[PDB]
């Protein structure tokens, strides 16, 4: 993605303070809770039928971190997100058969989560930034249908 | 389509807005224009500057609109018919812009009301905003 | 949101569908399987060859499911709660797949009813399928 | 994109029967009617408040010819759709801000219109070969953001 000196500094600085154990967990749950059809891809995870179950669920918390690290790796490799996620893009889109739309919903569920967490610090200027990062990760994770 | 529970969760949440709603109106709108600047296109006759009084007044209007909407959740097309005729008939707004502003209302509510911003409320408010959204973009009169 | 004009347009087209229902539903189901191979993962137990009585039995079914929503253009949520239980609650089908079948249904209706398939009727039929999708994919019980 | 030989036959062959004078404008019209917000980008063209008015609009007919031409060009340079379409992609995205989603709705309407014109000749198998073609084109036109 394209980021100005300042926005680049914010995206990182902030990302530095992120609780790595909570966020991707909280996020994936929020994705599961809000967009309920996304639960089809996570049935082997146990009970997802309710708000609490989504956020009580251990495997949800576990897989949630698996996504957080992939965002961080991405966050270092913004200059080459297509390469970074090329294997991962094939997994979702030749083998797991996920619609690229959700990739987009999930970045946005993440941005909320970050607001929910950082407060006044997640400024519109900082969000402005992430909405650019998250668009990219999505674009990046989707280039196997080409 | 809203469940009985969505309707509980929305009213319930919205009571917990105090008279602050209009300050969330301004901010989210700001998160919009700043996060997705193609959205400004719809406001070329407006003050934007950090702190605009025009943005101050427009969010008050937008929040009050969702107040009226929370007023009538079983009959939103009726209760919003005029904003339809403005958004859908005259302005002809691309429904993507509504998803962008909804998301931006979600991001703001989560900023100031974490303890309120439960996953269960997060999901009901989203459905409330897609509904509102569906209404103002639809030509039904 | 369905305009009074839309409801009129819809009924008229289905008056003209007649007893030709299930074949279009089948053709449609066929268009979506070959046109969008991922939507077959939703059917691991079905036969898929052009013949496919199973397709036809499901085409006939999908069609009358449609026909039913037509007679209840004024409350579909209550009307198709049953199919919601299947699609929203049990199968948890990604709404995009409704946009696909939806589009493929129009590909067919346009194909066998050229004269009936005017620009105006297409709008109404497209919004109709869209409202059928929302119900089927929303959870409200 | 990547069509087979059997598909390439079927695509070319049907496309040569197309009424290049009538089909693009049919589309943009059904596009414009079925999805009214798309009228915002075409305000210059006059009263676009109804299906009739939308269908009798000479600026819509005249435009379609060009839309359909951009498509035809596609079908000759199928495996280089980026190159071919970059100039239009730079146009639509940057100076017009027409959201990607709208590219897909056009390709789809183009498919309906083909169905409408050709009946049973536009077989399920020809619907597939085309659904491949419209995506690609719409993906390429999206491609300037990305
Ligand atoms: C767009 C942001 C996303 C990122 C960064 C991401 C990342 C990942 C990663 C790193 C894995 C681990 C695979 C491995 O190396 O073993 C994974 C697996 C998986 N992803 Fe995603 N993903 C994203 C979106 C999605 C979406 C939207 C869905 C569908 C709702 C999804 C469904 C899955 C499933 C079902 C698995 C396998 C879990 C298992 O082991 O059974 N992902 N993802
Ligand atoms: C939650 C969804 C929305 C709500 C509740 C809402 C509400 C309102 C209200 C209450 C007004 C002024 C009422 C009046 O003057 O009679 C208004 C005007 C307006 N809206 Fe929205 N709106 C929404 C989404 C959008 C979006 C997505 C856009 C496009 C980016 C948009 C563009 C406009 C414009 C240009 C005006 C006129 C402002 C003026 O000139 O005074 N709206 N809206
Ligand atoms: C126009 C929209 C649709 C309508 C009106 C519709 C209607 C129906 C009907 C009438 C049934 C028969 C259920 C029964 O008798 O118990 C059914 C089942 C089913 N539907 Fe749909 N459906 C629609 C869209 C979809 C889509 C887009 C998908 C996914 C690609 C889907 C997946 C299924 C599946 C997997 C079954 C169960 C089939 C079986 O095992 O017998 N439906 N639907
Ligand atoms: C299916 C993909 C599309 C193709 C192949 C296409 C093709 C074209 C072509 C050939 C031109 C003429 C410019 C030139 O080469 O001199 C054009 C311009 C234009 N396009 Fe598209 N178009 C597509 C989709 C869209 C969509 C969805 C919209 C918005 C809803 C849009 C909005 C416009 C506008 C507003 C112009 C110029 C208007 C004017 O003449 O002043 N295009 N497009």
């Amino acid at each position: 993605v394209h980021l100005s000196g300042e926005e680049k500094s914010a995206v990182t600085a902030l990302w530095g303070k992120v609780n790595v154990e909570e966020v991707g967990g909280e996020t994936l749950g929020r994705l599961l809770v809000v967009y309920p059809w996304t639960q089809r891809f996570f049935e082997s995870f146990g009970d997802l039928s309710t708000a609490s179950a989504v956020m009580g669920n251990p495997k949800v918390k576990a897989h949630g971190k698996k996504v957080l690290a992939a965002f961080s790796e991405g966050l270092s490799h913004l200059d080459n997100l297509k390469g970074t996620f090329a294997k991962l893009s094939e997994l979702h889109c030749d083998k797991l058969h996920v619609d690229p739309e959700n990739f987009r919903l999930l970045g946005n569920v993440l941005v909320i989560v970050l607001s929910h967490h950082f407060g006044k610090e997640f400024t519109p200027q900082v969000q402005a930034a992430y909405q650019k990062v998250v668009a990219g990760v999505a674009n990046a994770l989707a280039h196997k249908y080409h | 389509v809203l469940s009985p529970a969505d309707k509980t969760n929305i009213k319930t949440a919205w009571e917990k807005i105090g008279s602050h709603g209009g300050e969330y109106g301004a901010e989210a709108v700001e998160r919009m224009f700043l996060g997705f600047p193609t959205t400004k296109t719809y406001f070329p006759h407006f003050d934007f500057t950090h702190g605009s009084e025009q943005i101050k007044a427009h969010g008050k209007k937008v929040s009050e609109a969702l107040t009226k909407a929370v007023g009538h959740l079983d009959d939103l097309p009726g209760a919003l018919s005029a904003l339809s005729d403005l958004h859908a008939h005259k302005l002809r707004v691309d429904p993507v812009n509504f998803k962008l502003l909804s998301h931006c209302l979600l991001v703001t509510l989560a900023n100031h009301h974490p303890s309120e911003f439960t996953p269960a409320v997060h999901a009901s408010l989203d459905k409330f905003l897609a509904n509102v959204s569906t209404v103002l973009t639809s030509k039904y009169r």
